[PDB]
């Protein structure tokens, strides 16, 4: 499939530290199916997000519905079935950090994957079970859709 | 993959300016039209002076520069005349230039205003705008009793890209998105900014709600004419010249694809 | 002393041509059009019209130096298309646009003067 | 020394407006109202008439070189 992570999040807070940028807003969200915290920077100018909103988030390694790697190059004249069709807000970034509560002897029970979508930062942290798909320096997509 | 179908709506037409709106075109086309208004609409202007006598208090280059900036009526003649580059004659001929004479002498005590009315042309169609049959005549020089200015000018075809004296416009107001819906400007304090004359907003509202899917359409123009051409003639010449540049570029492009 | 004549910006020198086409070996199906004695007036419209073509993958232009009087237009198209063909179609579309705009402006003047 | 022909900024002709401007000023217009009467909208052309110093009038106080 090419999907590293999928879950349904609920916007719990927007810009707790205050509005830092005009067209970008930081959402602090928490899901229900996996109990994962999310910090996410979103362009609220084109995709406004209100407090209490509920959305489906899908971290994916590729947009093509069939397992097929991406070249990282912009190809607008691409006609294959892309899963971005199923979603409203799509971002493309790279994982730049994976933290965890591991010790010198114990493995990590909770992981924290950090992604950068061209400077819009995301932190998806929770059980390490759900963040096996993330390596550092690996390109991923956001695939976020609002639902009622 | 194909051309726009722009529409036009002229909201004001006087002898002094034309205020119009082009709608359903790209911002690049609108700005290129604006630029051609200023820089690639040919007119006639004095570009050659011979001072036979100048006892005035302004030196010869001052008089010459001042004559070059006098607008000359260029309406029907500019399309007919050739550039002296293209003319197969000597320095001058009636097919590429227009003769002017000026010959003034202050005899009385009391100051003689050498104005554009003293520029006498050989061509009745190309005359100083102020001299055309209100607004006074452009002042070339003031002469004291005993002072004298006699000169012979030639006016030629050119556009504002070579010298601002061949610029037919006296200001090209250009606007789009009067209510800042595309947010191409970002007002720190939108309430402090006055409304555009083309704004369509109630006074409580400072700018339109942001349009994520918009682009610039409906460009507003106010082309003011210096006098050489009519404003509608400026706009029609601009469209012809821009087009016709594109045609020349196409011809050279075809040759260059051919030759490969 | 060092002032170029004002005609240099728009007149062409002998033996130097208006437009030159050069592959871009960077990527496939890309070309550089070096156009002499033109400026932003044509570069901007050609670039925007090219951006209207869905078979154009890249369309950009630059004036490499304001004191020099040439523009570079880089056009990359899809493999089934050609940058030369894209450039030709962009110029044709701009010409048709300007012809239509001219005719409609004539009509709008016509109406304004008589009512 | 003499009124410029064109506005430096836009290129509007101001060389035929100096004499009318002075005539309006002696007619007890304010400078702004006089500039409004001559059709100088833009503060560039208003700058051209409002900031002009007619030095030629002083240069004409000297007798010419030839009688
Ligand atoms: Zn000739
Ligand atoms: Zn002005």
């Amino acid at each position: 499939a090419g999907i590293l992570f999928e879950d349904i999040f609920d916007v719990k807070d927007i810009d707790p530290e205050g509005k830092k940028f005009d067209r970008v807003s930081r959402l602090h969200c928490e899901s229900e199916s996996f109990k994962m915290d999310l910090i996410l920077d979103v362009n609220i100018q084109i995709y406004p997000v209100d407090l209490g909103d509920k959305f489906r988030l899908v971290i994916a390694s590729t947009l093509y519905e069939d397992g097929t790697l991406d070249d990282g190059e912009y190809n607008p004249t691409d006609d294959r079935p892309s899963r971005a069709d199923q979603f409203e807000y799509v971002m493309y970034g790279k994982v730049y950090r994976i933290e965890g509560d591991e010790t010198s002897t114990e493995a990590a029970t909770r992981l924290s994957a950090y992604v950068s979508y061209g400077g819009l930062l995301m932190r998806l942290q929770g059980d390490a079970n759900n963040l096996h798909g993330f390596e550092v320096d690996s390109r991923v997509y956001l695939l976020m859709k609002k639902l009622a | 993959p194909y051309a726009n179908q722009p529409t036009v709506r002229i909201t004001e037409l006087t002898d002094e300016n034309v205020k119009f709106i082009i709608e359903n075109t790209d911002l690049a086309v609108a700005n290129s039209i604006r630029r051609v208004f200023i820089a690639e609409v040919p007119i006639i202007a004095i570009d050659w002076v011979q001072i036979d006598a100048n006892s005035s208090v302004l030196h010869d280059e001052f008089i010459a520069h001042r004559l070059g900036l006098i607008p000359l009526t260029s309406d029907d003649i500019v399309d007919k005349l050739q550039y002296s580059r293209d003319c197969t004659c000597e320095e001058f001929c009636p097919e590429c230039s227009v003769e002017f004479t000026l010959d003034v002498r202050c005899n009385e005590d009391q100051t003689r205003h050498v104005t554009s009315r003293d520029l006498i042309s050989n061509s009745p169609r190309v005359i100083p705008v102020t001299s055309r049959n209100e607004q006074d005549d452009i002042l070339i020089v003031k002469l004291r009793k005993g002072q004298e200015l006699r000169l012979r000018a030639y006016a030629k075809k050119g556009f504002g890209k070579e010298h601002a004296k061949w610029n037919p416009t006296a200001g090209v107001a250009f606007e789009y998105d009067p209510d800042n819906a595309l947010r191409h400007t970002v007002y720190p304090k939108p309430e402090e900014w006055p409304k555009s004359e083309y704004s369509e907003l109630d006074e409580d509202e400072s700018q339109a709600p942001y349009d994520p899917n918009g682009k610039p359409e409906r460009f507003y123009y106010n082309v003011e004419s210096c006098g050489s051409l009519r404003p509608e003639t400026i706009v029609l010449s601009a469209l012809s010249g821009l087009k016709k540049k594109l045609s020349d570029l196409q011809t050279q492009l075809s040759h260059e694809i051919q030759s490969d | 002393m060092n002032a170029p004549p004002a005609f240099e910006s728009f007149l062409l020198f002998e033996g130097e041509k208006k437009i030159t086409i050069n592959k871009d070996t960077k990527v496939p199906n890309a070309c550089l059009f070096t156009i002499n004695k033109e400026d932003h007036t044509l570069g901007n419209i050609i670039k925007s019209q090219l951006l209207k073509d869905p078979q154009v993958l890249f369309a950009g232009y630059k004036v490499p130096h304001p004191l020099e009087h040439k523009i570079i237009i880089r056009v990359q198209t899809t493999p089934d298309y050609s940058p030369q063909e894209a450039f030709t179609n962009a110029i044709t579309d701009l010409i048709s646009e300007l012809s239509l705009l001219e005719e409609r402006f004539r009509v709008a003047i016509k109406d304004k003067q008589e009512g | 020394m003499i009124i410029p022909v064109r506005c430096f900024t836009c290129g509007k002709i101001v060389g035929n407006k100096w004499e009318a401007y002075l005539g309006l000023l002696q007619a007890e217009y304010t400078e702004g109202d006089a500039l409004d009467a001559l059709g100088l909208k833009r503060y560039c052309c208003r700058r051209m008439l409002l900031a002009h110093v007619d030095l030629i009038e002083k240069l004409l106080n000297y007798a010419p070189l030839e009688k």
